[PDB]
RNA sequence: UAGUGAACCAGUACCGUGAGGGAAAGGUGAAAAGCACCCCGGAAGGGGAGUGAAAUAGAUCCUGAAACCGUGUGCCUACAACAAGUCAAAGCUCGUUAAUGAGUGAUGGCGUGCCUUUUGUAGAAUGAACCGGCGAGUUACGAUUGCAUGCGAGGUUAAGUC
RNA sequence: UAUCCGGGAGUCAGACUGCGAGUGAUAAGAUCCGUAGUCGAAAGGGAAACAGCCCAGACCACCAGCUAAGGUCCCAAAAUA
RNA sequence: GGUGUAGUGGUAGGAGAGCGUUCUAAGGGCGUUGAAGGUCGAUCGUGAGGACGGCUGGAGCGCUUAGAAGUGAGAAUGCCG
């Protein structure tokens, strides 16, 4: 392989999904957390079980 | 009471329409011909009604 | 003389020596095209197609193929944090009318 | 070669109040403008008069133009740097004060 | 690896402002007001690209009605008669004939009246 | 193709019509007159341009009011001062100021915009059988079939 | 506006009785060659004349955006009720990435902003004076699932040495 | 199309209309259920304006045509049928 | 690639595919015969967005492939100017 023609195997790497970066992305504003509630807070959610 | 809405440039300019200066009463002086205010002593030659003062 | 012909789901008035814009025709530029659905012929006399004037045809030459000015469809609903922007350029064919029969 | 300009920059005066006097003299013969400015009591009249006389001196000395023909072709006042000050108010607070400055430009042409 | 704001923000806002050119005062000068008005303009434009067809059909119908009345017939009677007579000339062409080619429109009206009588 | 005809101001000729209101219902007279004033009777009609014809109404004093409208149809108007409501019956308007009666009726049927008001100005109502617009060479407009 | 609070006389100025809190502020030009001399002005500041490749690089000095202010004018506007636009459009003006062009626009149709939060908001509910900059799902170690690669009843090294 | 297995959620304030009941006074744009629809998350046409009613589900271009609810004397398209 | 059929409103939210920003590596380039940046234009693409020309500007910067993120603002009575 040539350093100027590198190519990963198909499906080996994916693009990270960034939330809170506009509405059209599908995770804008609420960042997929919903509206209000405990699970919508930073550090929110109840302990496992 | 406070301005509920800011005044736009157009409305501001409209209001200032009449906020202008005026210059009136200027005409030539008999003695020296320079411009002077009517009924006032010509400041340059100090003459009024054809006499020095 | 002039004619009225059916083309692209629409009716257009045509005179010899005039260019008309119609929906994209599957014809190369500079080629002859014949509109065989003439719904009227007017001028000194009047021929009324019922629905089409029998044996009447209009001839033209495809001057150009082009795209109209872009149209932007921007759909959004207020207060629903949602919008969708879309572009369009409708293809068209410019045809010079040569003969009316 | 036909026009001369003079400018007074960062002159302490209200741009709006200066623009009033500038509107008086705009588009007038130099002699008429001088008379108007001399008999105008507003503060900016004298400053604008100095700028106008400077422009006329430029037209004459620097370019050898005909004084009698000169007319005020252009004249305007632009905002300059604003000095910030503060005025104490009631109840231990302060309010800003904008001490304004003006760029006064006068351009005089042969005809 | 720090990515400062750069020029992308200015480019985006300038595009919006150029779209807003010609608007009244702040609506073309200020980005936020400009964007809101441009969004409303998009909404109005999409709606009007459909209303425009309605309006022109309405205008053609009115003009055809006037011409039909002058020929001794109502718009509804004329359209029914043309349908019976197999005439497919649409309202755009009919209104064009009424204004421009009165003789041609009269011939169409005569055929429609004949079909109605039959 | 964008070839629809659009009228221009001043190119289209506006004729002058005389309408006889004798024993014609007020509303029907107003409706036909309003269509004429707007220009809906001419193929060159253009909604954004004035293209209608002038109308002169004669014998306005003899307009017809069916039912008890002569005594029961009441025209109101407010001075915009408190308790400043004034009223006048349609019959009284016909007797004293018939021009106002016809003009009010036709105003209601014209569009409420600049073009509508300009079109309204082309109206001229006269109680009695004579008008001062002979110079304009108006022609009679039979409306018996139009009402 | 980052990076130490501090690229610069910063733990300074400033604030507090005191402990303490705590800023703003970088860039002329290759070289000062930092505008001799003349003119207006009391000066400031300008106009010439010069230096310079460049002075609209003149020390508020590289670039010089937007808000904001002003000048000039191609078009429109003093019978009009306007979320300010959009669709249709005469007239006038102009000639572009030459495109079924551009600017303006009488007049007519339609039409109650954006965001948040709500069963429901043009909302007389919330937030934004405007512009610019900064400003919010990241990393470490583990768990689990998908996808991918190597090997395969095997797979794999950790600390550590070079 | 249904199951099943697994990854990722959001939702636990609903509203009105029609129909069947309760509570209420056989009142409430009331309240509480069952049931169907719409809104919620749905633009468009009609009901003057009018989320929930009637008709109907916008991928786009057209200065083409036929219709639904609703309408055809003028505003205002279409019957002074 | 072609034909046919069907489908393409959408909040919470799930899936997929992309635009743009800074930087790294490789390759291939561009720049005092004017880079970045700024500004204007009637340009191209389905979208984020991409070119091209004029003017300003005066020294760095694209392009292709892959990689890493302080990677995208219009709202927080946000902070500073
Ligand atoms: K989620
Ligand atoms: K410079
Ligand atoms: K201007
Ligand atoms: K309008
Ligand atoms: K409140
Ligand atoms: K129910
Ligand atoms: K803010
Ligand atoms: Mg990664
Ligand atoms: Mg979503
Ligand atoms: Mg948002
Ligand atoms: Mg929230
Ligand atoms: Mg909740
Ligand atoms: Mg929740
Ligand atoms: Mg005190
Ligand atoms: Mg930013
Ligand atoms: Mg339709
Ligand atoms: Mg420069
Ligand atoms: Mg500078
Ligand atoms: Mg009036
Ligand atoms: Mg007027
Ligand atoms: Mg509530
Ligand atoms: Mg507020
Ligand atoms: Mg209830
Ligand atoms: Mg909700
Ligand atoms: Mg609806
Ligand atoms: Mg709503
Ligand atoms: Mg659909
Ligand atoms: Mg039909
Ligand atoms: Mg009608
Ligand atoms: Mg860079
Ligand atoms: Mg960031
Ligand atoms: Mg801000
Ligand atoms: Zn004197």
């Amino acid at each position: 392989m040539k350093l100027h023609e590198l190519k990963p195997a198909e499906g080996s790497r994916q693009v990270r999904n960034r939330v809170g970066r506009g509405t059209s992305s599908g995770n804008g504003k609420t960042a997929g957390r919903g509206q209000k509630g405990q699970k919508a807070r930073s550090g929110g959610g109840v302990r496992l079980g | 009471a406070v301005p509920a809405r800011r005044t736009s440039k157009a409305k501001k300019a409209k209001r200032r329409t009449h906020y202008k200066l005026t210059i009136k009463g200027l005409n030539a002086c008999s003695n020296c011909g320079e411009m002077k205010k009517s009924h006032h002593v010509c400041p340059a030659c100090g003459h009024y009604d054809g006499k020095d003062v | 003389m002039y004619a009225i012909i059916k083309t692209g789901g629409k009716q257009v008035k045509v005179e010899v020596g005039q260019a008309i814009y119609v929906e994209k025709l599957n014809v190369e530029a500079g080629e002859k095209v014949v509109f065989d659905e003439v719904i009227l012929v007017g001028g000194e006399s009047t021929k009324v197609g019922a629905p089409t004037v029998a044996g009447a045809t209009v001839e033209g030459t495809v001057e150009k193929h082009g795209k109209q000015k872009k149209v932007v469809t921007f759909q959004y609903k207020p207060k629903k944090h949602s919008h969708r922007k879309q572009g369009h350029r409708q293809p068209y064919t410019k045809v010079m009318i040569e003969a009316i029969n | 070669i036909t026009s001369a300009k003079a400018t007074a920059k960062t002159v302490r005066t209200s741009p709006r109040k200066a623009r009033l006097v500038i509107d008086l003299i705009r588009g007038k013969s130099v002699a008429d403008a001088i008379s108007i400015l001399k008999f105008t009591p507003n503060k900016s009249a004298g400053i604008i008069e100095k700028v106008l006389m400077s422009a006329v001196a430029n037209a004459e000395n620097n370019f050898d133009l005909d004084v009698e023909s000169l007319v005020v072709s252009e004249a305007f006042v632009n905002e300059g740097p604003t000095m910030k000050r503060f005025r104490p108010r009631a109840k231990g607070s302060a309010s800003p004060i904008n001490k304004r400055t003006s760029h006064i430009t006068v351009v005089v042409t042969e005809k | 690896a720090r990515v400062k704001g750069g020029t992308v923000t200015r480019k985006r806002r300038k595009k919006v402002l150029k779209l807003a050119k010609g608007y009244y005062g702040s609506k073309h000068t200020l980005f936020k007001s400009a964007k809101e008005q441009v969004m409303n303009s998009y909404y109005y434009a999409f709606r009007d690209r459909r209303q425009k067809k309605r309006d022109f059909r309405k205008l053609w119908i009115a003009r055809i009605n006037a011409a039909a009345r002058m020929n001794g017939l109502s718009y509804s009677k004329l359209m029914h008669g043309l349908k019976l007579a197999e005439i497919d000339i649409n309202r755009k062409m009919l209104a064009d004939l009424a204004v421009n080619d009165a003789a041609a429109f009269t011939a169409l009206a005569e055929q429609a009246k004949d079909a109605l009588s039959k | 193709m964008r070839t629809t005809y659009m009228a221009k101001a001043g190119e289209v000729e506006r004729k002058w019509y005389v309408v006889d209101a004798t024993d014609v219902p007020l509303g029907r007279l107003s409706a036909v007159v309003a269509s004429v004033l707007r220009g809906k009777n001419k193929p060159t009609f253009t909604p954004h341009v004035d293209t209608g014809d002038f109308v002169i109404v004669i014998n306005a004093d003899k307009v017809k009011l069916t039912g008890k409208k002569a005594t029961d149809k009441i025209y109101y108007r407010h001075s915009m001062y408190p308790g400043g409501l004034k009223s006048v019956t349609a019959g009284e308007l016909r007797d004293k100021n018939s021009r106002r009666l016809i003009e009010t009726s036709v105003k209601g049927m014209l569009p409420k915009n600049t073009l509508g008001r300009k079109q309204f100005t082309k109206l001229n109502v006269y109680g009695g059988a004579e008008h001062p617009h002979a110079a304009q060479q108006p022609e009679v407009l039979d409306i018996t079939n139009l009402i």
